[PDB]
């Protein structure tokens, strides 16, 4: 389908972090109920050929065109042992489905009202900040994303269940073609989900960081205010690394 | 032997191009750090560094492009004169030297073309073969379908890629990895030719990498300006006068050329490089760089005078001088193009230049760059000499053939004449508000 | 060849219409 020129260009447009002298993995929670974050949310339910990010993910999974992996509590394993079986996901999260009319591009039959495109209201983003050795610049590479269904908790209270991990390389080709609008004040669909992620237009709070104890911010920040404070502290650490890289604004000479 | 002296090379001579100013190496933060918040467009900024280069003082004018058009016309006429089909005069195509040794056939530009009044029937037919007369209006103009320019470009960067080494053993310096004998590298190139029927056949060839010819791209491009743009760009307007006179009136000679597509601009740059090389004497070993369209990073650096505090190609943050005179030719008022004195483009150098010495980097006509357009293109380019180069395949989707445009034009609002604003256009599309200027890498120490 | 001069056109005379 793709031409040779396009393949070469795409392989030239991939970020490489192989020999980076510095690295840092950060797990952020992106809330779709915020402006500049609802780009992944609109439309909550499909409008003709318009779907939000989770609708596209669910559609690709309905075919055999997307491999997603189970959300484990502590680590990410994108191996065949953890590959998600679609059949034992709808029953697990109670999504109504029927036998399909054709096994091609359709594993089952799911109505739009069944698909939690509007209930999925948050995402997990696994960023990797890296320092390029040849260029001496700091960049961010997205490793994986994970939708969070916000369905009500049984017996009361709200329960947020992460669904599964989507390796970003697996979904990148599909989300580079669907144009979206990046604002409510300008409805032109002049961008894509891939541009939204590559430009780091999402705003999330750091919920985890790759450390030597495998600790998550929740394990030592009881109150939400403390969690926000810790996220601010870690963001300050990253920005301070970037600032300390360079000395062109030091006037103590 | 002895001590370690140096094997100095032979001193070269650098010819400073005419009509060009020098832009020094430096750094700038491309983009703006604040957004409008009413355009709904997030602000993107990226610091980059560029090397020194020569940049055209003004945008290419109608006469400057007419020189290219006239060269193409004269070359085609000479090719037809020394042709049995039209004429047959061998004196217009040299095939042997003064000693009889076979050589590369080429045109004899010394002998003048026959004058129409003094030309014979065959010469007159050859001369008229490149013209076209309207049967209704009886107007004789150069045939756009005959004004085609042929040129080749060698892809030095692709040939230098490690994955494209002609020897398989040299494509991987990791000794742990053994070079597969079956491994094949697929390369794409462009070729074009004129068939016996006279139609131009252009194609993208994909084949295994085997030789240096895999890195040569050949183009035959119709280069006559698209004058109908004036009518097509503005429905329900009386703009056919410009479609008839803008490129053909002597009073518009110094106005920027419009209706030129990205491919035609590249062809003009190649012709300019060849023309410049033909008329200079270069010592053995001397190597020069060719004229080219600027990169969007280079253009933005030159427009803002290498200063990150400038939004426009002038120091002040306003759009008028202290006396109320506008600093460029754009659309300042609602339905009010003429507030600055000009409705359509104006004569180049009608306003004050840059600190670098460049005119009309804001307004007049927006200018082609060599960068392929991408929404996240600023993040995907390099830190040094940033460039996003794409040679689209012919059978590629149309969406992949967009190139970045910079500067703003006579029909743009003040937002789009800001040096950091990016527009785009398809590579085969010409507009009545897009021109271009050329750049040349300068070897300076 | 040489540098990029211009291929100028032949100047025209503009008549001023009567009345
Ligand atoms: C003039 O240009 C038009 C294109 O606009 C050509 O017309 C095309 O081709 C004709 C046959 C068809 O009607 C259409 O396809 C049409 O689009 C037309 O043929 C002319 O260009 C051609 O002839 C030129 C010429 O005879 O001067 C060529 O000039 C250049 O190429 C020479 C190739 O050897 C080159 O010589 C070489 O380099 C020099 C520096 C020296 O080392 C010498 O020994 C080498 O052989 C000339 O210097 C160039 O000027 C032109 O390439 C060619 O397309
Ligand atoms: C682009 O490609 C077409 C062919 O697809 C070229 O040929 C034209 O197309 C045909 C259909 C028409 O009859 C004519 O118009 C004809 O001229 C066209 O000119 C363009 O050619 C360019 O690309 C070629 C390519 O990529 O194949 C270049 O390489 C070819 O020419 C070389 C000339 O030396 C040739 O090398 C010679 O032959 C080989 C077998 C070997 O003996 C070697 O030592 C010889 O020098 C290459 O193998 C060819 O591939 C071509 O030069 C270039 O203009
Ligand atoms: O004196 C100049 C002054 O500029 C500012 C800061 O960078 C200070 O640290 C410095 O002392
Ligand atoms: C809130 O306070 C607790 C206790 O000091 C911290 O662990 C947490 O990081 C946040 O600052
Ligand atoms: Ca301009």
């Amino acid at each position: 389908t793709l031409s040779n020129r396009a393949q070469e260009f795409n392989r030239r447009l991939t970020q490489k972090t192989d020999n980076a002298p510095w690295r840092r993995v950060v797990y952020r929670r992106v809330d779709l109920m915020e402006e500049s974050n609802a780009v992944l949310y609109y439309p909550p339910r499909p409008i003709g050929d318009r779907k939000n990010l989770f609708s596209t993910i669910f559609g690709l999974i309905n075919s055999n065109s997307l491999d997603v992996y189970e959300y484990l509590d502590g680590f990410e394993a994108f191996t065949d042992q953890y590959k998600i079986k679609f059949q034992e996901f709808l029953d697990r999260f109670g999504i109504y489905y029927q036998p399909s009319t054709n096994k091609n591009a359709e594993l089952f039959k799911v109505a739009d009202s069944d698909i939690p495109s509007a209930e999925v209201k948050a995402y997990y983003v696994k960023e990797e900040w890296y320092f390029t050795p040849t260029n001496s610049d700091v960049d961010i590479k997205i490793q994986a994303i994970c939708p969070i269904m916000t369905g009500q908790d049984e017996f009361g209270e709200v329960r947020n269940q992460p669904l599964f991990w989507i390796p970003y390389e697996n979904i990148r080709p599909y989300i580079a073609r669907e144009r979206v609008m990046l604002s409510s004040l300008n409805n032109t669909r002049n961008s894509t989900i891939d541009d939204f992620f590559r430009l780091n237009l999402y705003k999330g709070d750091i919920v985890k960081t790759e450390n030597l104890h495998n600790r998550a911010l929740a394990e030592y920040c009881p109150t939400p205010d403390s969690m926000k404070m810790e996220s601010k502290r870690i963001d300050k650490e990253l920005q301070g690394f970037r600032d300390g890289l360079f000395v062109t604004q030091d006037t103590t000479w | 032997g002895g001590e370690l002296t140096g094997a100095k090379l032979s001193s070269w001579n650098e010819p400073s191009p005419f009509g060009m100013i020098q832009v020094p190496r430096g750094s700038i933060v491309l983009g703006n750090k604040e957004a409008d918040s009413l355009w709904g467009i997030p602000a993107e900024s990226r610091p980059i560094s560029v090397d020194a280069f020569w940049m055209d003082r003004t945008e290419i004018t109608n006469a400057q492009y007419r020189q290219f058009v006239y060269y193409v016309r004269d070359s085609i006429i000479r090719e037809r004169l020394a042709d049995p089909a039209y004429g047959g005069n061998e004196e217009y195509k040299i095939t042997e030297n003064k000693f009889g040794e076979p050589v590369t056939p080429h045109l004899d530009w010394s002998k003048p073309i026959p004058s129409e009044k003094r030309a014979t029937e065959e010469e007159i037919a050859a001369i008229n073969s490149v013209y076209y007369t309207n049967p209704v209006t009886h107007d004789r103009k150069l045939n756009p379908d005959q004004m085609v320019y042929r040129y080749e470009v060698y892809d030095y960067r692709s040939a230098a890629l490690r994955e494209h080494q002609l020897k398989a053993a040299k494509r991987n310096l990791n000794t742990d990895i053994k070079v597969d004998p079956n491994a094949v590298v697929m390369i794409s190139k462009d070729t074009a030719f004129v068939d016996e029927s006279g139609n131009i056949i252009s194609e993208t060839i994909t084949r295994p990498l085997s030789s240096e010819y895999d890195f040569l791209n050949t183009y035959i491009v119709p280069i006559y300006p698209d004058e109908t743009c004036w009518v097509n760009d503005f429905p329900n307007a009386r703009t056919e006068i410009y479609t008839r006179m803008y490129f053909n009136h002597p009073g518009y000679d110094d106005y920027p050329v419009v209706g030129i597509s990205w491919e035609q601009a590249q062809a003009f740059c190649a012709w300019r490089s060849e023309f410049f090389r033909k008329g200079i004497r270069l010592p053995e070993g001397q190597i020069m760089d060719d004229f080219r369209l600027p990169t969007e990073a280079e253009w933005e650096y030159a427009a803002r005078m290498g200063d990150s505090n400038n939004k426009y190609p002038w120091s002040t943050e306003d759009l008028r001088t202290g006396r109320g005179c506008f600093l460029g030719n754009f659309k300042p008022g609602e339905g009010d193009y003429t507030a600055d004195g000009h409705l359509i483009p104006s004569r180049v150098s009608s306003f004050s230049p840059n600190d670098f010495g460049l005119y009309d980097m804001a307004g007049n006509v927006a200018e082609w760059t060599s960068t392929a357009f991408s929404e996240s293109g600023l993040k995907q380019m390099s830190d040094i000499n940033p460039e996003l180069e794409y040679k689209a395949a012919l059978t590629d989707p149309y969406i992949l053939k967009q190139k970045v445009v910079r500067g703003g034009s006579w029909k743009d609002v003040a937002r789009f004449i800001r040096s950091a604003t990016r527009s785009h256009e398809y590579q085969n599309v010409g507009r009545s508000y897009i021109g271009f200027r050329c750049v040349r890498t300068s070897i300076a120490f």
